[PDB]
């Protein structure tokens, strides 16, 4: 449970729609540009869901 | 400034003095015949040593000018983590691209 | 502000008055060595107990910072409505997407 909600949301800007691909928009969650070490997100990228 | 074509010029400092893209260009410029005059004193396979040392650290040359490009480097391994007695440690499978618009 | 190399200094105020953004990296930037001075007061596996109810009350917090995001959570299954004598109690497959344009 320590590592479930354990994440990085950032938040969405006013009037522009939801993030779909990890690779191209850095608004995703799973982008490599919020891949941290330790994280489960990044885990959703380790083992790519 | 090293010179190519003697045996008893490259150091340690005449490698990294030059990056990684002028080495390119200087070792496919440089002459055929090989000078045997005055050889590297620890022997000619001595600076063999000597001149790709200055390599791998040319690409932490290459790390930085793509610091505001690549990423901070995660540990790809648990184990490495200052709480291990809360929380776990992963490792990051860096399949990633380290690119920073 | 928690230490978390400390047992004896978290509470669950201290964890939920921090951000979730902020709790990644105040655990990522502690101390290898574990402190025995002054251990939790209700033992080792007590501190474990007092930490993590701080996060899931932080969830909370967050699903206020996207209520404006989300939508009001219907009834999920059977048993729960208020006329329930000329209408049944209906239930979402919560299948859909939640997002506010």
């Amino acid at each position: 449970y320590a590592t479930l909600q354990n994440m990085v949301v950032p938040e969405i800007a006013p009037g522009e729609e939801c993030p779909s691909d990890p690779v191209t928009d850095p608004a995703h969650p799973l982008h490599p540009a919020n891949l941290v070490a330790n994280t489960v997100k990044r885990m959703f990228h380790n083992g790519r869901v | 400034a090293p010179q190519f074509h003697r045996p008893s010029t490259i150091t340690a400092d005449n490698v990294r003095a030059l990056g990684m893209r002028g080495l390119v260009l200087a070792t496919n410029n440089a002459q055929f015949i090989m000078d045997n005059s005055y050889p590297h004193p620890h022997g000619t396979q001595g600076a063999v040593r000597e001149f790709l040392r200055g390599q791998a650290a040319a690409l932490t040359d290459l790390g930085v000018t793509h610091a505001n490009n690549t990423f901070a480097p995660q540990p790809m391994f648990a184990g490495d983590a200052a709480a291990e007695w809360l929380r776990p440690s992963f490792g990051l499978k860096r399949t990633y691209s380290p690119f920073v618009v």
